[PDB]
């Protein structure tokens, strides 16, 4: 049964190593690129007036 | 228009919070109990003599003196209990039964030592008082008078335990018996005496799986528990 | 005892057949002769000139029964007229057979030391009473029979404020004034009684929010679980209303049988036992369940330096139920004189009066709830 | 032989370590340097939810951002209207101890579930009125920590026994079971396209499944204790999770690996629940010291602090439209922010 | 209890306060 | 990632000692109670000994009380146990484990079929 796990994980990590990665700066422009794409549309980020605000 | 809409809004509200009203006063008026011990400490046995007088998780509700009682027994989880213990932050107590006779898994009873030690210093678990059940105590005596036992084999300090003056042997017991019994009610004290504050308390007992007392006990360490957190409030 | 409109009945009653002698009765026939007066004090029959002029000590005088020899003398010579004091106008006369006929400082220190002690103790609940209102997490049903207890104690603190003035206002110098010309004065006016009602209500208010805290704290340890709604409204009546079953029927009595003195004056004591009992029963009962908490402290101790802890128990609850009260209570006032009772008051009047602030200091300013929020709200705006 | 397999996944394990390596050109604290800092995030509670009676494990918005329901250990369900402060539904429950609460998002059906083993799916929008239950899904062998709608017929649970299901609710039955994960799983996270979800265990681990294939995609490592709380970013592209270790950390789908923490010096506590903003440039989480902490999820820097909560905050929600915040907590209390 | 005592005994001392000041005042002719 | 590596076991005659090392990585080395636990023949796991953060508070089972000694280098990231005396019934893999959260003083399941935070095992045989 050791075994039987064994060789049920080692068949998971070659699924995972049969990925394609992208770059990490890649990566963390395109989260850069979309925090800036949505930022006028968070109400929680720019303070909404007190009448667009229904628990206000 | 609007103000038929948030009137009738209004007119639900009022019947939740008439029936919330209700279901607050059964709340308070239950006491929870998890009951957790390990397979062989004689806890389902426990359960079953207060079924005759009156899944995953079992519940069993038993009233004494009109008082009621909420008891929940964990049947199919894990072994990984440090999740879903923090679930009975705020039971009334936790009934940890202990099979007494099982230090010769080599040592039952030092799991069960770690255990309640793991229960006793867990921050959601701080407040909870623990009802201590030493069970096998029928099993105990009839072990250690054979001889057989050696219980220094798995705790050396026993070779140097004296039996404590406060001790209150029952009719007939041999000081043997009674020296083993409170030697492993002392293993568990010395943990519990240690960070308990004030907060929280151990109630020892012990038992047997027959015993018809057993309810009795729970009750009398629940009314000591609701007493103590009272006194705790008003600064006496 | 004789009150001052009592006096001055009967001092008007001696002005008025004194009035008939000074025109009824016949002339003297004699010239040269004393003439018959009247000064505010005395009666003044004629004489004849030549010897002492012969007359009894007035009797409306409240020592007046206890001096029956007594002879105000007035002395006319053939001159015609009487002899006048040296260097003044006035005639002579002799009065010390007719003379009049600490209890204010010991009553002045009582006084000094329960409003200094009620006015620290109403200063404290009002500043304890914001900060259990102010935190939402401190409401429970527990500080809610803290809050009416804070709210009796300072009722009763303000009715001793309000019935020290009113006895200022009732001994003034135009108040007497208008009970000697006979005119209507503040001690007439019902506002005057109702004052004095006030007081015995808050009194006895703050008394049986002693009796509902000891009641409350019972049912806890009691063991008796009950529905908590129901409980609270049975206790909030105890301690505002049933007051009223008995504070009422002493100022009906009062109204009607010892309508005298603004309700003052504990002229009959089975009056004053209508007010006294009931209190004395809160008293008493209060206090068997001090002694049922200490009971069950005491076991808690044995079980887990006993001393120590009982006694910071035993001090800390003393307050809340009032329990200094038992000392001198069973002492009734009929029989409580001379140095004991100065002893009796002032326990009671020096104790009751810090007691609110007692109560104030051990159950909301030491409270390690209240000390919490104080520091997370410091740590709350320290975060801004 | 076990060593000869244990030794090939060991070896397999430092060819994903070097190919991670080889992606990592600059930290995304490199990149983001240049942005202008969020500021102060001063939050309000602008509204308090009462009526629970014992402490909360589970809520979660209604897909109109205005209605939501809330999971308390006192076995009830209970329905608010966020705006009016009214309870809509008060749904009683048979077994009190239940640790997760779900909105489907059609607001149909609400699901709850804890130490029973079992989803239990009611029908709020009954002909006779009155809530009932409409499903029992059995069939995990430990407490549910997490439930998520998919539609109507669809939910996806995780559980205590280490397993994620996905039911079909009309038979009731399990679909689909995802297995791989070694310790408790306590939540789960669809994406927006909900054709993945992500799970966190009690392992220290989070596995990125697909929901048709059923197979798990990747797994993420980072962490040093339990797993806690998930939450995709806002583009599906991205997840956070919280920990027992007093941590918060971005994962990056494409780029398989951990891209940045938020912890402090200060906090020594676990995290319980994690929720980001409309846009993703906040993260919120909730502490068990009563606090919540919001986080510039692009600077690691905190922003904010909501500290309204008496006892521990469990559960964290941020509506769909992006206008408020729902803290649950310990104290048997909801409040809602702006 | 005291406060009723307490002022009881200090009606009855101012009572015999004015009474004796009505006296007093008498004998200044008043 | 969280991994414990433990060495230093062997075969040994009675009476003769060993010393067993554990190599930590993955997590905050001194956040953490460390654990030893063994599992014998046919039977379930076992705790041995505990060590606290900084190795001030110690823990035995009964058996080894005397024999066993614990200790932990925070600066390398070690666990050790030496071994003294060792009995036959001492025979047993070794588990070096880890105290599930930090900063904690109670310690859940480290003795569980199949904890987490648990090393591969070093074989003892005496």
């Amino acid at each position: 049964a050791s075994i039987a796990q064994a060789r049920k994980l080692v068949e998971q990590l070659k699924m995972e190593a049969n990925i394609d990665r992208i770059k990490v700066s890649k990566a963390a422009a395109d989260l850069m690129a979309y925090c800036e794409a949505h930022a006028k549309e968070d109400p929680l980020l720019t303070p909404v007036p007190a009448s667009e605000n229904p628990f206000r | 228009d609007q103000r038929n809409e948030e009137k009738a809004q209004r007119e639900a509200n009022k019947k939740i919070e008439k029936q919330l009203q209700k279901d607050k006063q059964v709340y308070r008026a239950t006491h929870r109990l998890l009951l957790l011990g390990a397979g062989e400490s004689g806890k389902n046995t426990i359960v079953k003599q207060m079924r005759i007088l009156h899944s995953g998780i079992f519940e069993t509700k038993f009233q004494v003196d009109k008082v009621n009682f909420h008891m929940f027994d964990v049947g199919a989880q894990r072994d990984e209990r440090r999740k879903w213990i923090q679930c009975f932050n705020d039971v009334t107590a936790i009934i940890f039964v202990v099979a007494s006779s099982s230090y010769n898994q080599t040592n039952r009873l030092q799991a069960a030592l770690k255990l309640f030690d793991s229960i006793w210093n867990n921050k959601w678990l701080r407040d909870t008082s623990v009802i201590l059940f030493l069970n096998k105590q029928d099993l105990l005596a009839e072990k250690v008078l054979a001889g057989k036992s050696k219980i220094e084999d798995y705790f050396p300090e026993f070779a140097r335990y004296t039996t404590p003056e406060d001790a209150t042997p029952e009719p007939g017991e041999d000081p043997r018996v009674t020296r083993a019994k409170y030697f492993i009610r002392d293993e568990f004290l010395r943990i519990s005496t240690a960070s308990g504050d004030g907060r929280h308390y151990c109630y020892p007992h012990f038992t047997c799986a027959v015993d018809t007392e057993n309810i009795r006990r729970v009750f009398n360490d629940c009314r000591d528990i609701i007493q103590r957190m009272h006194l705790r409030q008003y600064e006496l | 005892t004789v009150s001052l409109w009592e006096t001055v009945q009967k001092w008007r009653e001696y002005r008025r057949q004194c009035q008939r002698s000074l025109t009824e009765d016949p002339p003297p026939a004699t010239d040269l002769f004393c003439n018959r007066t009247f000064d505010e004090y005395a009666c003044w029959p004629d004489g004849e000139p030549g010897s002492f002029v012969n007359v009894s000590c007035p009797w409306y005088l409240p020592w007046a029964s206890s001096v029956p020899q007594g002879h105000v003398y007035r002395f006319c010579t053939a001159e015609g007229l009487w002899l006048q004091k040296d260097n003044s106008s006035l005639p002579w006369r002799d009065l010390s057979e007719c003379e009049e006929s600490s209890p204010e400082e010991q009553l002045l220190f009582l006084y000094i030391i329960y409003t200094v002690g009620y006015a620290l103790s109403f200063s404290a609940l009002v500043i304890a009473s914001a900060i259990l209102l102010g935190f939402r997490h401190l409401h429970c049903t527990r500080n809610y029979i803290h809050l009416n207890l804070f709210a009796s104690f300072i009722l009763r603190a303000l009715s001793v404020f309000i019935k020290d003035a009113a006895l200022k206002w009732m001994y003034s110098t135009a108040a007497q004034q208008h009970q000697w010309d006979g005119l209507l004065s503040y001690q007439d006016s019902l506002s005057c009684r109702l004052v004095f009602l006030l007081m015995q209500y808050c009194v006895a208010a703050n008394y049986y929010w002693l009796l509902v805290e000891g009641v409350y704290l019972y049912t806890l340890l009691a063991f008796s679980v009950f529905s908590e709604q129901w409980i609270f409204r049975l206790y909030v009546s105890i301690g505002w209303g049933v007051p009223l079953l008995f504070v009422v029927p002493w100022g009906i009595v009062k109204y009607l049988y010892e309508d005298e003195g603004c309700w003052t004056r504990n002229s009959n004591m089975n009056y004053w036992l209508i007010i006294r009992l009931p209190i004395l029963f809160a008293i008493g009962v209060n206090f068997l369940i001090f002694v049922r908490v200490i009971c069950i402290v005491v076991s808690k101790l044995k079980a887990n330096d006993i001393k120590c802890r009982l006694a910071k128990s035993t001090l800390t609850l003393i307050p809340l139920l009032g329990t200094h009260e038992v000392i001198f209570a069973f002492v009734m006032d009929e029989h409580a004189r001379g140095t004991l009772r100065f002893i009796k008051l002032f326990t009671e009047l020096s104790f009751t009066s810090f007691q609110g602030l007692m109560v104030a200091i051990l159950y909301c300013f030491v409270n390690n709830e209240v000390q919490l929020e104080f520091r997370k709200s410091w740590e709350r705006w320290r975060l801004e | 032989e076990l060593d000869q397999l244990r030794q090939e996944a060991e070896q397999l394990k430092n060819q994903i370590r070097d190919a991670r390596k080889a992606c990592a050109d600059a930290t995304l604290s490199q990149i983001t340097n240049n942005i202008d800092p969020v500021g102060r995030i001063q939050m309000r509670t602008r509204r308090t939810l009462r009526g629970h009676l014992a402490k909360i494990y589970a809520m979660h918005w209604g897909t109109d951002s205005r209605l939501l329901v809330s999971a308390s250990q006192d076995g009830k369900l209970i329905i608010w209207d966020s705006y009016t402060t009214n309870k809509v539904h008060a749904i009683p429950l048979r077994s009190s101890w239940v640790m997760t609460c779900a909105y489907a998002p059609s607001g149909n059906y609400v699901a709850c579930g804890g130490l029973d083993n079992i989803c239990s799916i009611y029908n709020l929008k009954t002909r006779e009125g009155n809530v009932r239950v409409s499903r029992e899904l059995a069939g995990h062998t430990g407490y549910l920590s997490c439930c998520r709608f998919l539609d109507d017929n669809q939910i996806v649970t995780s559980s205590g026994d280490t397993t994620c299901a996905l039911w079909d609710i009309e038979t009731g039955q399990q679909t689909t079971t995802f297995t791989g994960h070694t310790g408790d799983v306590m939540s789960l996270s669809l994406a927006p396209d909900t054709r993945l979800f992500v799970s966190g265990a009690c392992d220290a681990s989070a596995k990125l499944w697909d929901v048709r294939e059923g197979m798990c995609r990747q797994t993420f490592t980072g962490h040093e204790s339990d797993i806690n709380a998930i939450c995709f970013f806002p583009n599906g592209n991205a997840f956070a999770t919280g920990s027992d270790d007093a941590t918060c950390r971005l994962f990056d789908l494409r780029a398989d690996q951990e891209l940045m923490t938020y912890s402090h010096d200060n906090i020594i506590c676990g995290i319980t629940s994690v929720s980001f903003s409309k846009s993703g440039r906040l993260l919120l989480a909730g502490y068990d010291d009563f606090n919540c902490n919001v986080w510039d999820a692009l600077k690691a820097d905190r922003a904010g602090v909501l500290a309204g909560h008496d006892n521990r905050v469990s559960c964290l929600g941020v509506t769909d439209d992006g206008m408020a915040v729902a803290t649950g907590s310990w104290d048997s209390f909801l409040k809602i922010w702006n | 209890h005291g406060d009723g005592t307490f002022t009881s005994d200090l009606s009855k001392q101012m009572e015999e306060e004015a009474v004796r000041l009505f006296i007093e005042w008498l004998k200044n002719g008043g | 990632q969280v991994q414990l590596q433990e060495s230093g076991g062997g075969l040994v005659q009675p009476g003769g000692s060993l010393r067993l090392s554990c190599a930590a990585s993955g997590f905050t080395f001194s956040n953490y109670k460390m654990n030893w636990v063994r599992q014998a023949p046919g039977k379930g796991l076992e705790w041995v000994s505990d060590i606290s953060q900084s190795g001030a508070s110690i823990s035995y089972t009964g058996s080894v009380k005397g024999r066993f000694t614990i200790s932990r280098d925070n600066a390398k990231n070690t666990l050790y146990l030496q071994m003294n005396s060792l009995k036959p019934e001492d025979t047993a893999v070794y588990y070096c484990a880890r105290c599930p959260a930090p900063f904690t003083r109670d310690c859940f399941d480290v003795t569980s079929t199949t904890y987490a935070y648990r090393g591969q095992g070093t074989q003892v045989t005496v």
